[PDB]
């Protein structure tokens, strides 16, 4: 029935103006509710941003006070948030929530289904790759578009092969690793080789991995 | 704005990549930081109508 | 400040009970949050005992004054998650979370982490560059920490939260960036990794 959806862009540069909107189906916002915004950063948990009232009331998280600009819109029937003067801090998944306030509590029902924002300064950027020498694997360190693809010997090796999540760093670049386990006696005899892809910037290339 | 490739045929290393500049000079630049960065040093070509640069 | 604990561990078909503390919690009412991975949270027990339209039976709440318990009779493996619990601020005007609680509830059999250290390699070293990598794979919550000779290090750290592998098991990887000047001014380096009250290192030392 009720059904709250975010929108907005998914990418901001430092100093820069994160701007959201949190559309509002199958109900009005002139409901005794309050729209919040509530932000997780990834693997940390819920941080309360503020409320807003159909008439314009708005509530703030003081630690934030200065910075954030909850509005609400009844012509399109949203309300949005916009943060301003961003930092590395704010990479977080932002949902927008109803907010059931009495006199004395105040709790949150629905959720909308969040959308991740991503603070960062940087350029499309080929992915800079290292050999892990002997378990082995490769080392795929400073590229900026998200989507990389690692297989090992062409799609031939599937047996204990496992890639970790990226990572984002302080530079705003990803970074990502891909292991394997191998016995320890096919060192000689075969020969294994990794191979990334990165569509954005277009880059494939393939690393030959050698103990030293 | 002109959009440039790259061929790597190093000894681990071999693939390709692009980046975008105004002159290939400045994209030389690019690619050589590129190449240092991943390890690579070699003998540089450039082919001016395909606009690749390639090292070996 | 809402406290609750960082993880708990059942098996199918018992009680689980998780903890939230503070002290604003008897003027004003708790609430209880479900998070299932890669989703929005999800509600799941109202003013410190109610429990909303949809959720089964067995979740049931408590409160004590100062303490609320979220109680799961019976548990199944559709409620491996996090929970959070929410209630007032000191100054009862802006709502509060706590560190959230990953409730695990499989019960296959409990692995040991295995640990690879890895030295950065000779490639990124010309690069006026170090990066060290910590494997930690076939687990079944890990935490870790870093330390140079005899000091724990806490700068430079990345850690990934564990995911899943192809054979069911958890694995996580953390990353120490440093200045190869770093890197060859210290004896040695040491992945600490924490799992369930058992803990396994690993070091390395500049070629």
């Amino acid at each position: 029935q009720v059904q709250l959806q975010e929108s907005g862009p998914g990418l901001v540069k430092p100093s820069g103006t994160l701007s959201l909107t949190c559309t509002v189906s199958g109900g009005f916002i002139s409901s005794r509710n309050w729209w919040s915004w509530v932000r997780q950063p990834p693997g940390k948990g819920l941080e309360w941003i503020g409320e807003v009232y159909h008439t314009g009331i708005t509530n703030y998280n003081p630690s934030l006070k200065s910075r954030v600009t909850i509005s609400v819109d009844k012509s399109k029937n949203q309300f949005s948030l916009k943060l301003s003067s961003v930092t590395a801090a704010d990479t977080a998944v932002y949902y927008c929530a109803r907010e059931v306030v009495g006199p004395t509590t105040g709790y949150f029902d629905l959720w909308g289904r969040g959308t991740l924002v991503t603070i960062s300064s940087a350029s499309t950027k080929g992915p800079s790759v290292f050999p892990l020498a002997p378990a082995l694997g490769c080392l795929v360190k400073d590229y900026f578009p998200e989507p990389v693809t690692v297989s090992w010997n062409s799609g031939a090796l599937t047996s204990g092969v496992h890639t970790f999540p990226a990572v984002l760093q302080s530079s705003g670049l990803y970074s990502l690793s891909s292991v394997v386990t191998v016995p320890s006696s096919s060192l000689g005899t075969q020969t294994y080789i990794c191979n990334v892809n990165h569509k954005p910037s277009n880059t494939k290339v393939d690393k030959k991995v050698e103990p030293k | 704005v002109t959009t440039y490739k790259l061929v790597i045929n190093g000894k681990t290393l071999k693939g390709e990549t692009t980046t975008k500049a105004v002159d290939a000079e400045t994209a030389e630049k690019a690619f050589k930081q590129y190449a240092n960065d991943n390890g690579v040093d070699g003998v540089w070509t450039y082919d001016d109508a395909t606009k690749t640069f390639t090292v070996t | 400040e809402l406290t609750q604990p960082p993880s708990v561990s059942v098996s199918p078909g018992q009680t689980a009970r998780i903890t939230c503390s503070g002290d604003t919690l008897p003027k004003r009412s708790g609430y209880w949050y479900q998070q299932k991975p890669d989703q929005a949270p999800l509600l799941v027990i109202n003013k410190d005992t109610e429990r909303p339209s949809g959720i089964p039976e067995r979740f049931s709440g408590s409160k004590s004054g100062t303490t609320v318990t979220l109680t799961i009779s019976g548990v199944q493996a559709e409620d491996e998650a996090d929970y959070y619990c929410q209630s007032a601020d000191s100054s009862f005007t802006y709502p509060s979370f706590g560190g959230g609680t990953k409730l695990t509830v499989l019960g296959q059999p409990k692995a040991a982490p295995s640990v690879t250290l890895f030295p950065p390699s000779s490639e990124e070293l010309q690069a006026n560059k170090a990066t060290l990598v910590c494997l930690i794979s076939d687990f079944y919550a890990v935490t870790v920490a870093w330390k140079a000779d005899s000091s724990p290090v806490k700068a430079g750290v990345e850690t990934t939260t564990p995911s899943k592998q192809s054979n069911n098991k958890y694995a996580a990887s953390s990353y120490l960036s440093l200045t190869p000047e770093q890197w060859k001014s210290h004896r040695s380096y040491s992945c600490q990794v924490t799992h369930e009250g058992s803990t396994v290192e690993k070091t390395v030392a500049p070629t």
